[PDB]
């Protein structure tokens, strides 16, 4: 892992296999159609972030301070989501 | 604030169909156009389906061969084509909009419309 920085609409539309991305600010995120396996985010922040479609597997969120985040279609549930601060977070749709 | 429009409630027979059309106006900036949810007596809203962005869609597995979604962005509308309306599966149907503007994500909900089944 390498320390993450603050990216405006990162829209990292490529798939990741790295384990961790410790350090995150991610203001106005625009992630779309990214397939994480074995990926983790620790000590990360998300404001006005947007997830379109993530086929996440074995990936969990730790110490993530979501604020005003909409996920639309995702594989994220309490099972794949570790304890962390979430406010004004919405999960419109989910997949099996 | 985006004004959303709800419609299409009432009695339909199994084998018949209804068009529940979502529409919205004001402050629309290439939005994810309203998808559909089913509200039961119990406090909860089941996902139905969405064709909100691009030409792609996700339908719930629970609505396979029952709820079909078609979208016309040039109009900011979504049409739910209700079919296979088995008598027990009634609900209040809701439009769920997502704002993709410069101030970040925002969402809107309508009051919903009640659909029942004729027999
Ligand atoms: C998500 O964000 C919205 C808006 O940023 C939050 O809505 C605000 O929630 C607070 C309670 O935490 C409430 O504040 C109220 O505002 C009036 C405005 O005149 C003011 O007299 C008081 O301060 C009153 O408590 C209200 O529901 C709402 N306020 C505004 C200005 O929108 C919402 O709380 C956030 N989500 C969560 C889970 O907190
Ligand atoms: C994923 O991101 C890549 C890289 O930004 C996009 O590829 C670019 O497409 C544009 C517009 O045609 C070009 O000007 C660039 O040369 C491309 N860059 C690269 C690195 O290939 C790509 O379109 C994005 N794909 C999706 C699905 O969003
Ligand atoms: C969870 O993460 C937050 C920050 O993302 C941690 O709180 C930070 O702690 C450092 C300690 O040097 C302070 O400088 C920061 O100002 C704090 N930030 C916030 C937002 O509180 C917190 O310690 C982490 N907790 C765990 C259990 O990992």
């Amino acid at each position: 892992v390498f320390p993450g920085e603050r990216v405006e609409h990162v829209t990292f539309n490529f798939t990741l296999e790295n384990q961790i991305h410790r350090g995150g600010q991610y203001f106005n995120d625009k992630f779309i159609g990214l397939r994480l396996k074995s990926v983790s985010f620790e000590d990360s922040l998300f404001e006005e972030c947007y997830f379109e479609d993530v086929t996440s597997s074995n990936t969990f969120f730790r110490n993530c301070t979501f604020i005003n985040t909409v996920f639309y279609n995702t594989d994220l549930f309490e099972y794949k989501f570790v304890n962390s601060r979430l406010i004004n977070s919405t999960f419109l749709h989910n997949k099996e | 604030q985006v004004q959303l429009v709800e419609s299409g409630g009432g009695l339909v027979q199994p084998g018949g169909s209804l068009r529940l059309s979502c529409a919205a106006s004001g402050s629309i900036f290439n939005m994810r156009v309203m998808g559909w949810y089913r509200q039961a007596p119990g406090e909860q809203r089941e996902s139905v389906a969405s064709m909100a962005s691009g030409d792609k869609t996700t339908y719930a597995d629970s609505v396979k061969g029952r709820f079909t979604i078609s979208r016309d962005n040039a109009k900011n509308t979504v049409a739910l084509q209700m079919n296979s309306l088995k008598p027990e599966d009634t609900a209040v149907y809701y439009c769920h909009a997502v704002d993709l503007t410069r101030n970040g994500p925002r969402v809107y909900w309508g009051q919903g419309t009640q659909v029942t089944v004729s027999s």
